[PDB]
């Protein structure tokens, strides 16, 4: 409400509200596991260092990809986003449970670290006439892909 | 007559508390006069004292309910407005019935604070 | 219905207006909360400046005998919505119009008001972006331009707003006589019994070298300008908070008057439409006529 | 806040208009005349009701033995038709009306308002508020 001028200041509640209001943009329905995990990540501050424009791309990599496996760094034993059958375990056991809480935080921390290190770093270094267009198209595609 | 006078006094204090609340927004409580800083302390106690734990919620909330008598309420508010209970902590009026409950809660809060301070001194 | 929604659109606009104006109050309150500090730290820099320039002279002999340009430097705010500060300053300047008057106003509103009002007398104005704190350099910029506007000026006046309290903003005046007239008065205060309070101060300046005196004159003139702009800013923010509250309440009264006309309109619209339908229903019932009843009337 | 004569009397008039029960013609007109002539200028706004009550349901001059009026004593309800007949500005009822008003104003300012202005104890403040509430509801 005070953001109509005055150069709204980015407190943590605002730093997380913007991500939440950007995760709500979707075209197709989301599987429960994918949605609940993404909301939890934004709730605990794993997206504070992620720009609002790249949130959808960050979510897409988390869901349809696995950075830890890509770089040979994943250490979790069972908690991987490609295991679509974890949805019912999450439904029975909340994410804030010792069974899943430990591995969930590890995966989110690892995925966040890899994303900032590899992808967002290159995004902020885009200076060209065609790369910018390719990045823009990629972001739009990810907006309606998850 | 006592009931009417007390009720009007409470309403007047609450109305004044609203204007004072807005004044401090532009100033800060430290600026307000000491009459308007005693009136901003009594009002907050009143707002906390108008809450009450209901016996219907003795199960799902866990707190014993209260049924405050009419005369007890009038006397309790009349004493509070005068300033007799200006030493009791603000939170002692939260979710309590009558004036005796306020005193009991204040004593328990004081005892708990003393025990915590005593434990801290040990370590 | 369009007529009903016309009010709804009208009330829709007033709602956004209230939000934006409320946002303005938030900005000014922050600036006023941080500009409230000067109230603590003022009223002590200008002590010997009083002796240098404090001369309660008559208001007629000062302007009647003007043989050289009288330069005025009114202080005005860049943005409007301040209140009556600019209007009063214009009244204070209009009351002193003369042949030798030259104007070097400060702020866009002063420029806009005086460029239209006094095109020929107006030479040019100074504008400061309210981004940094009012500092000495800005005052030195005001003075240097003032001299270049009229170096052979009988006096340079600054007309600003003094913030007495949150709700009191008076108009204050710093009159600065040019070097020649100042050193002449400083010479009389030294020798003569007249101007006792300035006797010691004047003799303590005549002992020193001239360049020091000229530097002293410019330095204290800058301080007076610095005080005026600093006060005029504090009066500005205080006034805007008062004015903005007035606008909020005016925009709230309109919201309560256009809502009633919108709730009165929907009630009338429902009643009229229903009345029309029933009138048509009664017309088609009236035009209908019952025919002869073809029953065994005898069989009864 | 500039308070001229019209502003003071207007505020007193507004306070007097506060009523709960209908007022007898003599009591109401007398109080209005007193306020109109500036006798209540020194009386604080919050004490107008108490001042009026003392004038109708009490008599300070008789209490403190400084009254010499022959007929215009406010306990004489029979005077209402005499006032209705002639006026409150008639020479017959003007001199005594002024005298009793001046004595009542002087006594009230000397005894009651002076004490009411020197109350700081919380208990006394509560008693004063209760008194003002009672007076406002009763003349
Ligand atoms: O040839 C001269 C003579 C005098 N002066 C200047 O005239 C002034 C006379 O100054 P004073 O006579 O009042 O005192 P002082 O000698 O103790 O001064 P300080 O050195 O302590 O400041 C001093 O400020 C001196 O420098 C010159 O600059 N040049």
């Amino acid at each position: 409400a005070d953001s109509v001028g005055g150069q709204q200041v980015q407190t943590i509640p605002m730093i997380r509200g913007a991500r939440f209001v950007a995760l709500f943009n979707q075209k197709q329905p989301s599987y429960f596991m994918n949605a609940i995990v993404s909301l939890y990540a934004c709730l605990n501050g794993y997206l504070d260092d992620v720009k609002v424009q790249y949130v959808k791309f960050y979510e897409y990599l988390l869901v349809h990809r696995d950075l830890g496996i890509m770089y040979g760094t994943a250490k979790n034993k069972f908690f991987y986003m490609y295991v679509q059958e974890l949805n019912y375990l999450i439904r029975f056991f909340t994410l804030n449970s010792p069974i899943l809480h430990g591995e969930l935080e590890e995966m989110l921390k690892q995925h966040t670290h890899l994303f900032l290190q590899h992808y967002q770093s290159k995004m902020n270094a885009i200076k060209s006439e065609k790369d910018v267009k390719a990045l823009k198209n990629l972001l739009y595609s990810c907006k309606r892909a998850v | 007559v006592d009931h009417y006078n007390v009720a009007q006094d409470v309403v007047q204090m609450l109305t004044k508390y609203r204007e004072l609340q807005d004044i401090i927004a532009v100033l800060g409580i430290d600026e307000l006069s000491e009459e308007d800083k005693l009136i901003v302390d009594r009002a907050r106690k009143l707002v906390k004292f108008l809450s009450q734990p209901f016996q219907v919620a003795e199960v799902f909330t866990g707190m014993t309910g209260h049924y405050v008598q009419l005369d007890d309420t009038i006397d309790s508010f009349s004493g509070l407005l005068m300033g007799t209970y200006d030493q009791v902590p603000e939170m002692a009026f939260y979710m309590v019935g009558g004036i005796n409950s306020v005193l009991e809660k204040a004593k328990k809060m004081a005892e708990e604070a003393a025990e915590l301070e005593k434990m801290r001194r040990a370590r | 219905s369009g007529k009903l929604r016309l009010y709804k659109e009208k009330l829709e606009g007033y709602n956004r207006f209230y939000s934006i104006v409320k946002t303005i109050k938030m900005v000014t309150l922050a600036k006023y909360r941080a500009a409230q500090g000067r109230i603590r730290t003022r009223d002590f820099s200008l002590r010997y400046t009083e002796l240098a320039f404090s001369k309660p002279q008559a208001s007629r002999d000062a302007v009647v005998a003007a043989k050289n340009a009288l330069v005025y430097i009114p202080i005005t705010t860049n943005r409007g919505s301040c209140g009556a500060l600019n209007s009063n300053i214009v009244r204070c300047i209009d009351s002193v119009v003369s042949s030798k008057m030259v104007l070097m106003p400060v702020g866009k509103r002063g420029i806009d008001s005086f460029s239209k009002l006094y095109p020929d007398e107006f030479r040019y104005g100074i504008i400061n972006d309210m981004k940094e704190s009012m500092h000495f350099g800005y005052a030195t910029f005001v003075i240097e331009n003032a001299y270049e506007v009229s170096k052979d000026a009988d006096r340079y006046q600054v007309i600003f707003n003094r913030f007495v309290s949150a709700g009191v903003q008076r108009n204050a005046v710093y009159n600065i006589p040019s070097y020649e007239k100042w050193k002449e008065d400083l010479a009389d205060a030294a020798s003569s019994d007249n101007q006792k309070n300035r006797y010691l101060f004047a003799n303590a300046l005549q002992n020193e070298e001239e360049q020091l005196i000229r530097d002293f004159f410019d330095f204290h003139a800058a301080l007076a300008v610095l005080n005026a702009v600093g006060e005029n800013e504090l009066s500005e923010q205080a006034a805007r908070l008062v004015a903005v509250e007035g606008q909020l309440t005016n925009i709230s009264s309109l919201q309560q008057r256009t809502s009633s006309l919108y709730n009165k309109t929907r009630q009338f619209g429902i009643t009229a439409a229903l009345i029309e339908i029933l009138s048509a229903m009664s017309s088609l019932e009236g035009n209908a006529m019952k025919g002869v009843r073809r029953n065994k009337f005898w069989e009864g």
